């Protein structure tokens, strides 16, 4: 802003602007390196690495995956009954029982991620002839090798399984979830020694809808000494509906309901650990705050969470352009 | 880290001339204008001159002319002053300040001090 | 829809500014000096917050969504959710940077002149008094002192315009 | 990229807008006034009836879609398609809070100055006789009466200046 | 730019921007038909007609379908172990032998295409007590009727189909492709007299998950004079994961497996012949040079392609206004 | 924002300028030439090409995707995966629609005035020699041969006055 | 809904003072300009006079100086003349119109009138 | 194509007058200017003339003034020729040539010539 000299009879008042010694390149609609006085990072490019739990109600998933949550995992049955608005499943995922297969797996874990509300009301029920409350080999709670403490595992009762034919009326004002599931054993032999003679049959029907199983008999490779699968299976039930489990084979039947609840809550595979902040926004590499539009950390969140994108350096004018010199 | 360095003390003859330095650092230089203040022992602060690192403007207060001269050197981030005519009057502590462009004059870094005595022991 | 003035006529500006974001200089006669703007510099920054509202906070609470990693490969049902789970990242990251784009622009482009008030309001007192000047250097013949420059940046300024010994 | 008149040195404005948006305003020995420029206005309808055109009708003919009302929980796919009927409606909202944003900056813009057609038309006729102004009100030094404010109006002025005085 | 006086009393000059006779039409936010000097076509009107490879190796169709070469057409024995990165598939093209009916057939379609890097190793096997090697009668291979190339025909071997029970585990460090079926006959008397006794039973597990398949007996309409079909599944298999194929009846099983990785390659659906150029964007159409930002010659693309937009003149305003007259 | 300038009072332009985007044409004595600026030409080509850097070249890889060309009808899947690619369509073509408005009325908006620095150099030698000229052509009263034309497109102009005609 | 409420009827000695009124509603009352028109018994209507409600600027008919004044309350919306020197010939009824602002004048809306009657009886 | 057509040979009187011809097409006549040069055989070229088609725009070479005169039909894009007071110095090819506009004066299309002869044989 060249300004001439020592005037008297005139007064050269260059009137300009602002200008920042240090400078920002940011990008525009006509230029990739302009340079600002000032620029805000939009894109959050990295985490505190830490999950914190302050804000939300994030259960912690140490050895636990939440399908084995609501089964009876013997690693994470101190983890019953409890809410949450955000389970975060760890890498490690160690579970130490019998080897779960649930055949749509993504859905149920979808579904109770969008409950998120663990409430399991332990509901009596009519199994007559039945020898309920298995034992299990690799379930390790207690030194007592027991089943899954939510799934009962019906079998044999005096060399005999009846055609079970029980069922629970909703008779409430919520839904009521159903998680049942059927065993695929690895020997026929091993089916006809365990739950009834020959095969087995099952039909799972609501009042608007039915699910039938067939289990399968084959010789699955052995994980922790199984030669065998469960399959799991769900039943949701609206008000007033009737829920009727018919069965005459491998039926591995719910203890009770859970309820659930169209509530804030998800799920999030994760490794890091949970700590103590105030931030409502989580993803698997950690708790990022809120206060940008968007981020770089992952594609998964949870909550009020930036958005998503495939940049890293989104930097916004937050000033005029600068001319540093 | 903006600060001014300073450089150490000097003892001179009287009528001599000594010629004090400012090397300034963690800033541009031609943005902040520098100031000198010179405050002798027991007394108050008293403003010596002001100038601009950018083309060298210089306004010199009353008291002070042909006493003061300021000049900069852009290159190394300096400023100095060079005395002429010393007197035991003139024995002080001269504080070199940074400030803000022009009559408004904040002088928001300020200086460690020169100690300058003129006497002929 | 640029203006010109920053990239333009004012071609450094200077950075002992730390009172605003805009500036007014001087010349006086009782030396010279600088001073911040007070309603501009404000409304730049005002329509910076009133960018920064729908930008920082206001994020849209998607609790729920889809599975966006996988670990074995399933085909069907899997692709179609990498595909619609891709292209909304690449619809969002070009709407990002398309954003960014538009509004680094226009915060450039709004960010530009407005000097034309001064130059309205220099204008009429300095009509007769050896012109004008249209650059952001303007040479106010008006003979005035601090006072006067208080009064420019205070947009209160009566106009004496200066009669005699002008334009030569 | 606005252009400070509006909000700018058109501090009220008068509310006579029955026969056009913009105006000309005027003062004279034989009473006041007020027109429309109809070329102006036209223009600016001009320019709001093609923003309509891509808005108002000429919707997207989108006839069998996807079931976006739900009902009891499914699992897959149910999950998928009210994901990607959220993300296609959050998209779409953005979209439109986005067009509603720069279409409303755009026309403040475009609806923003264009008193320099009147200014360049104006100087050669009081570059002579005192001078021009911007503050507030456009005065003009060329004493006449309605037919030469009227030529003004049409854009057929013919540039006549008395010479008697210079500026004073 | 009209000019004044020749003379001016020697004391004038002008100025003025921009003209040129040519015009061309396009769209902004205000107006829809402004015109401007110079515009660039951003949508790809037009294709050049024909498939040129040279930036991707494109496989070749002539006849065959992907799902044929998987299969080992033996109509296209000349593309076994063929790497490719963009695969065409002929609208001509016709299947052979027996009709395949793949239940997931565009899954699996999709995942070979993803996969793009056919190696079939041809993995030893333990297959005893069956009659291996089959042959066919709508095969056509040299006039021998000699079936499938990349995967085996079981029946019975001396009256006899034991329940096999084979397994490799997964001993290298990448991902094994197993291609695999089951044969679904057209008489119950077809189904006894040629693959086992009675019905069949066919369970294929892998150690993190498991597929079986009961296969069917109907009387599906004759193609190329055979009233049957086969239906092909496929069992990805991670590294240390173990797969069992075990099987009772109809298994139509693999010669060995194919080799998978996470590449960058595709399948189209063309018509176009093979050429040269340079040009990496492949379309049905043919190749399109992409130096547009859109397109309108097709939705489906390969490779660094411009955007499909359902437009056909979007003409950015390269220049700037035109005031031609 | 558009500025008035190309549809304006630059109403119909010269045709021979292929050397460059703008020019200044001039009338001397010895001859009524031409011009061409290359600063303000170039910075509108370098614009034009950073616009192209983002569209022309430098696409996405986008190699493995669902499959969109369809057949006879399978399942609800198809009709997701149809409505899926016809909503990226949509929105790929209202987006694609929306940048060609966007960047031609910026295109348009940015080629345009940028003349206020011929304006304010001509001003200090152009103020006092019977005023002040801006309705297109700059009716120069600097009576100079095609050296002064020269130094203006050369931005190199000093500020001789001519005090001959004061007010005419 | 706009409409220019008026007075009632009123009668004056000859060369008495009265002061008429008509209240604006339903728009902004400086927008508009407010004329009155005086229609004589079986005459034709006359133009009075014209005032900018938003600063008070007023011209007045050349047979009308000295005998009608015009003035406003901007507060409550409403318009005034004041009538001096009155005699028998002014008996007639004032209408109050608003109108397009300046010379072009066309009085959009019209009021209801207000019977002035001068006579001793 | 641009390409400037031209009539063909004349043969005329000394003294007389002749009227030359040039069609110009493939381009706006109003963009670029015409020029016309004349090559005596075995001589240099030499350049007489320019005109503007937009407005007529007249400048000549100083050595021709009064012989030689330039008009052009904006309707036919054509630009013609008229010569006075022929002598047999004046046989020559005259090309007509476009030209770009002004002082720069390149002439980026050229003509084919007519053989013009003056005699009186
Ligand atoms: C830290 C910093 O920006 N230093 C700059 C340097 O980049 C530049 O090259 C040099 C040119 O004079 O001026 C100084
Ligand atoms: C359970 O988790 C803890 C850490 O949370 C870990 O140290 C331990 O090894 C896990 N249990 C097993 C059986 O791996
Ligand atoms: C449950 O049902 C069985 C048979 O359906 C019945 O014998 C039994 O009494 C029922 N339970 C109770 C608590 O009544
Ligand atoms: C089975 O176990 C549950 C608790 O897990 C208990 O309440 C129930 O009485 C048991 N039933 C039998 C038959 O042992
Ligand atoms: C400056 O303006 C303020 C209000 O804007 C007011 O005090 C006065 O007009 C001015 N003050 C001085 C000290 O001139």
């Amino acid at each position: 802003q060249k300004i001439p000299g020592n005037d008297n009879s005139t007064a050269t008042l260059c009137l300009g602007h602002h200008a920042v010694p240090n400078g920002t390149i940011v990008k525009t609609i006509c230029n990739d390196r302009i340079e600002v006085t000032n620029a805000t990072e939009l894109v959050q490019n990295s985490s505190i690495g830490e999950i914190c739990d302050s804000p939300h109600q994030i259960l912690d998933g140490e050895n636990c995956t939440l399908i084995d949550a609501l089964l009876g995992d013997p690693q994470c049955d101190g983890f019953q009954n409890k809410k949450w608005d955000l389970f975060v499943e760890r890498s490690k995922a160690y579970s130490n029982c019998y080897p779960y297969d649930v055949p749509d797996y993504a859905s149920l874990r979808s579904l109770v991620a969008s409950s998120g509300t663990l409430e399991f009301k332990n509901e009596s029920f009519n199994w007559t002839g039945v020898t309920q409350n298995g034992t299990s080999s690799a379930c390790i709670r207690g030194s007592s090798s027991s089943f899954f403490s939510r799934l009962n595992w019906l079998t044999h009762l005096n060399y005999t399984y009846p055609a079970l034919n029980v069922t629970m009326p909703n008779k409430e004002q919520f839904d009521k979830l159903y998680i049942w599931g059927v065993h695929h054993p690895g020997t026929d032999k091993d089916q006809i020694f365990l739950y009834a003679q020959s095969s087995g049959r099952i039909t799972v029907s609501t009042k608007r809808s039915q699910q039938a199983v067939i289990p399968n008999i084959g010789s699955r490779p052995r994980i922790r000494d199984i030669p065998s699968r469960i399959s799991i299976y769900w039943t949701i039930v609206k008000p007033g509906d009737i829920l009727l489990i018919n069965s005459t084979g491998n039926l591995i039947a719910p203890r009770g309901y859970f309820k659930i609840r169209s509530g804030k809550s998800s799920i999030m595979r994760s490794d890091a650990p949970i700590g103590k902040c105030k931030s409502e926004c989580i993803t698997p590499n950690g708790s990022i705050p809120n206060d940008k539009p968007f981020q770089n950390v992952n594609r998964i969140t949870y909550g009020a969470c930036p958005r998503y994108v495939k940049h890293s350096t989104l930097k916004l004018a937050t000033g005029m352009r600068n001319v540093p010199e | 880290q903006v600060q001014l360095q300073q450089s150490g003390a000097e003892l001179v003859m009287p009528g001599a001339s000594v010629k004090l330095s400012c090397k300034a650092s963690g800033y541009t230089f031609i943005s902040y204008w520098m100031h000198w203040v010179k405050q002798r022992p027991g007394q108050g602060l008293e403003w010596i001159g002001e100038i601009d690192p950018s083309d060298s403007y210089t306004n010199y207060n009353q008291k002070f002319k042909g006493k003061a001269r300021l000049t900069v050197d852009k290159s190394s981030s300096t400023a100095y002053m060079q005395l002429s005519s010393l007197t035991s009057e003139d024995s002080a502590v001269y504080y070199c300040a940074r400030g803000y462009y022009g009559s408004s004059g904040y002088f928001d870094v300020w200086g460690t001090g020169t100690t300058v005595t003129v006497s002929s022991a | 829809g640029i203006f010109g003035a920053i990239a333009g006529f004012i071609e450094n500006g200077w950075e002992g500014m730390v009172d605003g974001w805009y500036g007014f200089r001087h010349q006086n006669s009782e030396g010279r000096g600088q001073a911040a703007d007070l309603k501009s510099t404000q409304a730049a920054i005002d329509q910076i917050n009133g960018k920064l509202n729908r930008l920082i906070g206001k994020t849209n609470e998607k609790f729920h969504q889809i599975e966006k990693e996988f670990s074995e490969v399933e085909g069907r049902v899997q692709d179609l959710e990498k595909y619609v789970e891709d292209t909304k990242i690449d619809l969002w990251s070009y709407n990002a940077e398309l954003l960014v784009a538009l509004e680094n622009q226009h915060t450039i482009d709004l960010t530009d002149s407005e000097m034309n008030k001064l130059f309205e309001k220099t204008k009429k007192q300095l009509r007769e008094n050896a012109e004008d000047m249209g650059n952001g250097c303007f040479k106010i013949y008006h003979k005035c002192d601090n006072a006067c420059i208080e009064s420019i940046r205070n947009e209160t300024y009566d106009h004496n315009v200066y009669r005699d010994e002008a334009l030569n």
